[PDB]
């Protein structure tokens, strides 16, 4: 059983989005197809199910006149369409398959199968790639030095180090959304402070959403250079 | 109705019994669900209808209960068990359990870093400050100006426990304008851990 989702989205506040997910390794008119949403760092919520078969449908009262499923059966894809999108409707999407078939006449609400989820952004905000600064390696024992990915949207960026050759005692942080709407994030990497003279460190900055890509070169402060 | 998990936070070693509730505030039904889920990752099925375990689940995962009390238990915690583990029934999901890795405790290393020349060029300064690889994961972060204590201005955000380490770390950014930065002289961030005596505060001065 392989359930497969559309594409991450992005839109404004008051507008719409499908989701699609497409079913296969079983008979998609057997089970219903429910959808569970969950917003970054929080907790799952259940939205609604489709009865793949007859197309009936049952949603949650919260979203209860805002969202409407479907499904394609030429083509084993459910969809889910939430209107008058709000901020707070930003969060992963999923679908999930129940475990008995409709057949059963049993409970319906075992969720077995999980698509791989897709991400909705709902925002004020437009597309926009992250300016990437230096965060100066902080001794001339053990350094930390960094960069700072600043003022992007959507999620999400990648960062590496060294393109991959660098690893140990890297630690890339979860974004914070600032006041402004848009994302910033810290990728950081500790380090021997030997190591400053001869070594270098470049931050690999990856923003797909805007493809947008940076290697920014991280150096000892000019006070702290040696040649 | 709703669904209550306890604990919020189970902190397990491996090889312990791991026990987890899950309590409807009414009942509803004697059919219960758990899920595990890992950080970027959809949920998955462990337990169904109470007490079934799942195709591919191992055995020391166990699930009982009826009514509105549902347990599930973990008999002896594997490396890749810890997780976060949700109870479900018809519409409704519980919060969630968050079991995580007891380890030694472990005090941030502390760095402080100024804002970049690079940002400064265009009006905004921002300082942040890095607590790395500690454990347990609660920990206060005060930014100092001059010494002022500073409120309002900063946000922070913690990684996932690391699934080699089982520490966590930590990233405050203070925000300031570029005049406000340059109008004042030493910054500092004052760090409180369980694994620190007592504080520990690392500073910079602006222009220094």
């Amino acid at each position: 059983v392989q359930l497969v989702q559309s594409g991450a989205e992005v839109k404004k506040p008051g507008a719409s989005v499908k989701v699609s997910c497409k079913a296969s390794g079983y008979t998609f008119t057997g089970y219903y197809m429910h959808w569970v949403r969950q917003a970054p760092g929080q907790g799952l919520e259940w939205m609604g199910w489709i009865n793949p078969n007859s197309g009936g449908t049952n949603y949650a009262q919260k979203f209860q006149g805002r969202v409407t499923m479907t499904r394609d059966t030429s083509i084993s894809t459910a969809y889910m369409e939430l209107s008058r999108l709000r901020s707070d409707d930003t969060a992963v999407y999923y679908c999930a398959r129940g475990k008995y078939c409709t057949a059963r006449d049993y409970y319906n609400w075992d969720f077995q199968h999980w698509g791989q989820g897709t991400l909705v952004t709902v925002s004020s905000a437009s597309t926009k790639g992250p300016s990437v600064f230096p965060l100066a390696p902080s001794s001339k024992g053990t350094a930390a030095l960094g960069c700072l990915v600043k003022d992007y949207f959507p999620e999400p960026v990648t960062v590496s180090w060294n393109s991959g050759a660098l690893t140990s005692g890297v630690h890339t942080f979860p974004a914070v959304l600032q006041s402004s709407g848009l994302y910033s994030l810290s990728s950081v990497v500790t380090v021997p402070s030997s190591s400053l003279g001869t070594q270098t460190y470049i931050c690999n900055v990856n923003h797909k959403p805007s493809n947008t890509k940076v290697d920014k070169r991280v150096e000892p402060k000019s006070c702290d250079k040696t040649h | 109705i709703v669904l209550t998990q306890s604990p919020a936070t189970l902190s397990l070693s491996p090889g312990e019994r791991a026990t987890l509730s899950c309590r409807a505030s009414q009942s509803v039904s004697s059919y219960l669900a758990w899920y595990q889920q890992k950080p970027g990752q959809a949920p998955r099925l462990l337990i169904y209808d109470a007490s079934n375990r799942a195709t591919g689940i191992p055995a020391r995962f166990s699930g009982s209960g009826s009514g509105t009390d549902f347990t599930l238990t973990i008999s002896s915690l594997e490396p890749e068990d810890f997780a976060v583990y949700y109870c479900q029934q018809y519409e409704f999901f519980g919060q969630g359990t968050k079991l995580e890795i007891k380890r030694t405790v472990a005090a941030p290393s502390v760095f402080i870093f100024p804002p970049s020349d690079e940002q400064l060029k265009s009006g905004t300064a921002s300082v942040v400050c890095l607590l790395n690889n500690f454990y347990p994961r609660e920990a206060k972060v005060q930014w100092k100006v001059d010494n002022a204590l500073q409120s309002g201005n900063s946000q922070e955000s913690v990684t996932e426990q690391d699934s080699k380490d089982s520490t966590y770390s930590l990233s405050s950014t203070l925000t300031l304008s570029k005049a406000d930065y340059e109008k004042h002289k030493v910054y500092a961030c004052e760090v409180t851990h369980q694994g620190l005596s007592s504080p520990v505060t690392k500073s910079f001065n602006r222009g220094e």
